[PDB]
């Protein structure tokens, strides 16, 4: 297939071939243009708080290893040993200065660097050169609030930057909140799904939810509820979605502060993101406070996504293309009551880990749209994502982005793939900078 | 078991090991083994109001674990080592069971078969509220559902068991410590 | 059970609880658990024709059904809902026992290897043939042949034993649902 | 490998190359020039009667629908949802007026219409265009006394010139008996075999029974049984065998009637073939009502094959070049007693089902054959089917097609894959026509 | 059982199934039960020490095998028939335990996690050695590590137990047929 | 990928590409210019002593009959029929005077030949020419002291010219010893790792022994033993490395005869080898002596390896890039006792075998490193096999071959893979030879 010339994702992102779920000629072209090239989440603060603390995390199909320097910095290297390959790291999460192969002995430093070989006097005399022989380093690691993220490509925007639009979104909670924590580890289960299946579904998708969760909607007992096989329809007025140029988006679902957690925890929490909103109102205004209640449902391109208020997070790690490995934490605002973060995180795993109801009951929706891709007559057929284009507007006075001012539809859809596309046909962010110069233009058309 | 000696095993594996090694009672072992097969059969076709009603205690704490990787070495890093798959009290567990029941509930439809294989059975008394009842055994879970999708889950279940309404011996705890830490099974939605 | 309240169960599978739940021998489980891991043996032994005059009765049906997916909610559509991969009478269990033994029988070189796991066992005498047991287990039968294929079956086998010649109990009914819809282990062949 | 010059089956079908059994590139160029070309068996009348009556079944590697419309006639449509692709019905049979998708709700007519959105007029308003949606339909959709074909391809040939000269044969058990039906649910097993394995063997097999099915022979007791380790030759004149134009073929054994079962059914069945056979002489001529009662094993290209009287039919479903799933129903003659229908139907399943004992048999022969396609040293090789050549014939007086007139040989192996080669060389079915001009020419030489 | 009518039937396994169908102890079968699943506590929790003190007699012989695959009507070719996989004594299964307990086996961090399945559990005195218990079980083991990596194993044991130090009953042998010729677990390094 | 230009090894062997031990299509090109090109291991004489046996034996991903002939020789044929080519033989080892196919029947002489075709006379006439309906024979079939060997390639280098410099280090164990037997049956075990990663820790890689065999270094108290955890260096002149024009090399430990064997075995067989060893010192003189009773860490290119003393054998048969099926064999002298003997091969397995403690130290480094050759960004790094070069010579007046006199060092793996990538390029022999006009100058550089 001719990536530079292939049209996967028609004119305004309107519709994508259905064999982008299916490819695996183009899993692997994804693995240079999309996670190559972008920006992936590793960690939080709260998981590697002290010097010496690391994790390992996927980067693509890529493992790696992140770690807290004594400077307070972090930094991430490939987690395969410099001499013959082996891999260097087989646990999760740890403290150590240093990590040393279990092959042949070669000791690295916190730092990537090459520290110690096994009687390298006697063996190498001087003629090792340990200088050049430090742990493959991820060019670019940032922080958004204490979520890091990593970069493979030295060229890429700053994160802030990348984030775009939906900086402005995130804030309130991830910022004006006082902070969040990431609350580990994740619960780990592979689905036979397309990454781009559940990342499109957190992206823009709040049409499924009264439909495809009508069980646990009726079950639950949770604020959402009214929506349960379709009975009802959130009024005018009830939300909104946005996407940005780099491909991230969400939908808002006004004052959904309690999200899809179980009656047990509504009025308790309604109450908390009430107070807090009500403090905020004098610090960033109504319209941000009021965003800060308000449940996200996002994806951070290509492959992280999360639900606020309810704490969701998610990474969403490619393992081919009918094959992803889903993470799944909590998040928690650092200022709630201990008992309050407890209670919740065991929550988020209740409704969306591996035994979450919810999350169960998309399991079939995203495997078995993604494995039809892989079917002879569907692989060309059209994956319709035109839902409210026309309607949406950019550069609005309050709400900033490409922004469909409606609750359901299929604005961030359209972004995501926009951005996917001109990934895909590029070979580098010079490329999709020049495909990308007319994208808030090319998503409001009609 | 000394486990400075024998290095491999944890304290909390040593203190369950010594609960069974003690009074061995034949009849109690018995009486566990039939407690847990007619809860599986109950689980395996699907009764699960039944399984509520019949087996489980109102005070129940029904929890799964995944615990993360860690070093065997390892005694500095101090954060929270497990997360909860499950950890539901009874009115969490009657939510899961309503989300079973519902006729929206469109992944239950064709009907899942399930098969359960209970072995390894264990009982002792607790010897402070002689009214607890230890039970430890050994799961094997079948799910096929759709033709060809089967999934095959294994753990141990450390239990507890006391006497309820009618004298009848409910569940008032379960722990499961899952034992892969990556589920390959699609997702942990089985009542282990 | 009322299987109205508990929509997923099946009348069948209200019936056979009902069954067990009542009247429990304790000895009476032991002896079935005997009889079924004495059959086990000899049939992983591939002791056919001896299976077949130890343990299995002159008026057997041993059947395994595959039952068609339809939908949960499905009242309309009424054509045969399964189809037999095993029902079999005593004849005809004596030609699949044949075909086992037979020299130009060419998959039985190199010998295969089987392994059964017997568990859950439930028994109880029939409240109105009082010579008739009812015996419910489960089992994993492995499968090992021609260095590396490998199958595994699952399945829950609701038996009917009665005393035959010399006082012997023995098979006069099994069956089987078999709980994935699409074999993935080449063929069924082999006795659950 | 460029399928245009590549010589895959030699001059007059006389021999294959091995790798057609492994490479899995032949197996995607099989998906569009053998599945998406030619007529495929869906199910029968009997399965589903009635309006709203539906099954799924495979054609190739794609999933359709296939239901009984009001109207009496049948359609059939890919199960695939054409919003996003998630595939629509999960059961294998039922009745419905329509198909509602599990993920965001819309409903499809039996007919494959769109006709509900949810919420279509608040979030769509007048702009989504139903009347283009609907489902994807199968082009063909056919029927022969019940059976029921589809074919993707537009082009393709009616289903009964498609059938070519081995209508004739099938039509005194199919047309003349009054009529069959099939008996479902079939039973479905994976095998680790090429698709083409089985339908070689039924197509044209005789000569593997006596040695293949020795155990089942001498263990099973039926009529054709003196064959039991090559212990004896059916004599001459036992039957003959025969191949078409477009790949179906079949073998004939003159008075098989009680086929494979067990002594159980032979007397039974032996008076209830001839007893039909008597009045049918005086109907379709003596011939032809011997053809009724005589057991034919037979493949309708590609992928569907059966043996009359024994009542087995056979649908070789294909996963990929070394898995396929076969799917076991038995056909039944209507005027039969209800209890003898039942019985035939067991029997069938206890002889070629999930545990049918004379199918496994066939196991380790056809899996084998299949994986050794894959090996180096065997890519290239010659699998040989010139067993009888030089002595078939074309345009018999009596017996029509390309003939051999004797019951053990190769004949229909070679004209199964003088089809398969034009196929896979063509483009479309007028090129594969001007690729076969001359096909009983190639098949008789010498 | 008579091998020349049974033609599948192995002299050895027609001969251990005699040692069964014979004299029958119900309490015999129960002690058995307990001292199995005792000792697979021991081995699913890693207390590979305390196993070899309560549950392994000096003079163990500890053997796995594997057997060529062979015609099964060959009667000319007579070259070894089986490699050991085990063949242990008690000083050799000290160093497999030391083995698995130094902080040098790489292999072992992070920690595995093992559950094993005894089902199938048959017990009788030798007829001659009136100390000598003989057992027969079968056994399914999990053993799951560093993420996805997750080996099943099945296998019948053939056990002679005897009371040792203490009175405490120990085994003395256990014989294996590995029933898969080819390992599909990355090795069998497991105690089954 | 281009391999007639693609440097996937350095120049003198200094590093290798990583993806050599990940990509699927590079394991396809090995199975065309590794294995169907190389000498590969049989079987032994021992084990197949007599007129009728035989064994089955992979070469490469092809299954072979090896069978004794009445004549004495031995020779091999594809374990396939040709007729349909259904595999033949479906056990491991037995003895007779042909294979009947169970499909049709066809049978074949040991000696390959189409000998009987049932029913030959009614069914092919005279016309089945079964001159031409052999077994496909393997071109060549050699013995190196009882140890079989063979080659798909006619034009190869007999096997003795192919062993090059390695056979004068192999002679005094495998000749002069008065012979090695070979005993079976071997432990067969799947591994996730490229055959590459284990024969290049054989034919080259003391260095990782006192690490990753820690261990088992400590716990199974053999002579070897100083060495764990790098508690301990090997003296100056504990030892060397070699290698050889056609790949195969080896480590040499001066007189580790007890090798692995754990103490209960090391006062027997250190008294067994010095007693040999002062009888071989006057007819092959005193170095070859010592070399007899020396521990040899050898691998016949490209997937053969063995340890000498230990008395391991194995082979490490290619499944896929990162599959592999290892076959465990022990070696013994001929007139050792019959008792040592079995104590022996059961230590072999006790272990490098399926349960081997020693193996299975080695799993994860072989396994990661091989399917970290898959991962992105890892695939075009490069792996380090740099120790020692520049103090390796070749032309020596006691040692031959290319001689690097250290113990510890990556001389043999710099052979071994300039050997690799000479066979990558070449299309043939002759083009081979052409690469490798001057192997022993570019591996002395510097
Ligand atoms: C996941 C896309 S929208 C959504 C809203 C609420 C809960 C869960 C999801
Ligand atoms: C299957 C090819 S020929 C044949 C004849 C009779 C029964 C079964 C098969
Ligand atoms: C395997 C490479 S070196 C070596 C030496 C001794 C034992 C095992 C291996
Ligand atoms: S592979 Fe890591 S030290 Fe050699
Ligand atoms: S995928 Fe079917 S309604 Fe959206
Ligand atoms: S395939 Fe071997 S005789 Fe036909
Ligand atoms: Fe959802
Ligand atoms: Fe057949
Ligand atoms: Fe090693």
């Amino acid at each position: 297939m001719n990536y530079n010339n292939k049209i996967l994702v028609s004119e305004s992102g309107l519709s994508q071939k259905h064999l982008i779920h299916g490819d695996e000629e183009l899993f692997q072209h994804e693995l240079k243009t999309i996670f190559a090239r972008n920006w992936l989440f590793l960690t939080h603060d709260s998981l590697i708080p002290a010097p010496g603390d690391y994790v390992t995390a996927k980067m693509g199909i890529d493992e790696v290893i992140v770690s807290r320097q004594n400077d307070g910095s972090i930094r991430a290297f490939l987690n395969v040993c410099r001499h013959r390959g082996k891999t260097l790291v087989s646990v999760e999460a740890g403290n150590a200065k240093g990590f040393v192969c279990s092959y042949h002995g070669w000791g690295f430093g916190s730092n990537g660097e090459l520290q110690s070989v096994p009687f390298e006097k006697d063996l190498y005399g001087e003629s090792l050169n340990k200088k050049c022989l430090g742990l493959k380093e991820v060019a670019r690691v940032e922080s958004f609030h204490g979520f890091i993220y990593g970069c493979f490509d030295q060229e890429a925007p700053p994160l802030m930057d990348y984030l775009g639009d939906a900086a402005w979104y995130l804030e309130p909670m991830f910022k004006h909140s006082g902070g969040l924590e990431l609350v580990g580890p994740p619960g780990k289960v592979v689905i036979k799904a397309n990454w781009k299946a559940p990342a499109e579904n957190f992206v823009g998708d709040a049409y499924h939810v009264g439909w495809t969760h009508a069980s646990s909607l009726r079950s639950g007992e949770s604020i959402f509820s009214s929506l349960a096989g379709n009975a009802a329809l959130p009024p005018e007025g009830a939300g909104l979605q946005m996407t940005s140029k780099y491909g991230s988006g969400m939908g808002v679902l006004w004052d959904g502060y309690s999200g899809v957690h179980s009656a047990d925890l509504v009025p308790e929490l309604m109450a908390f993101g009430g107070a807090k909103q009500e403090r905020l109102n004098k610090e960033i205004g109504d319209v941000r406070a009021r965003i800060y209640r308000s449940h996200l449902n996002c994806t951070v391109f290509p492959n992280n996504s999360m639900l606020t208020c309810s704490g969701v997070f998610k990474v969403w790690n490619p393992i081919d293309a009918n094959t992803t490995e889903v993470w799944t934490y909590a998040i928690v605002e650092k200022d709630m009551p201990e008992d309050l973060k407890r209670r919740l995180a065991d929550s988020v795993q209740r409704t969306f880990g591996p035994a979450g109801f919810w999350e169960s009951d998309d399991n079939d929706n995203m495997e078995t749209a993604s494995q039809n891709g892989k079917k002879y007559q569907s692989r060309d057929s059209d994956l319709l994502s035109n839902l409210g284009f026309g309607e949406d507007v950019y550069g609005d006075a309050v709400y900033p982005g490409v922004v469909g001012k409606s609750a359901i539809g299929e604005t961030s859809y359209r972004g995501f793939y926009r951005a996917y596309q001109a990934h895909v046909s590029s070979s580098n962010w010079a490329e999709f900078e020049h495909a990308s110069s007319t994208w808030h233009t090319e998503l409001t058309k009609t | 078991i000394n486990i400075q000696e024998d290095k491999l095993v944890s304290a909390h594996d040593a203190e369950e090991i010594l609960r069974f090694f003690n009074c061995h009672d034949s009849a109690l072992q018995q009486e566990a083994t039939t407690l847990l097969t007619q809860e599986a059969h109950l689980l395996d076709i699907q009764a699960y109001r039944a399984w509520l009603e019949h087996c489980v205690g109102s005070e129940v704490q029904y929890q799964v674990i995944s615990r993360e990787l860690r070093a065997a070495s390892e005694r500095r890093y101090k954060l929270n080592e497990a997360m909860n798959v499950y950890n539901e009290n009874f009115q969490q567990l009657k939510v899961r069971v309503e989300h079973q029941l519902d006729p929206q509930n469109w992944g239950n439809s064709p009907k899942l078969r399930f098969t359960r294989f209970i072995t390894n059975v264990q009982a002792a008394m607790d010897v402070n509220d002689k009214e607890l009842l230890h039970i430890r055994s050994n799961v094997i879970l079948h799910r096929a559902r759709r033709g060809n999708q089967v999934d095959v889950f294994y753990a141990a279940r450390e239990d507890k068991w006391k006497r309820g309404e009618g004298g009848v011996r409910k569940l008032v705890q379960r722990f499961v410590d899952y034992p892969e830490r990556i589920l390959q099974t699609h997702n942990l939605m089985v009542f282990l």
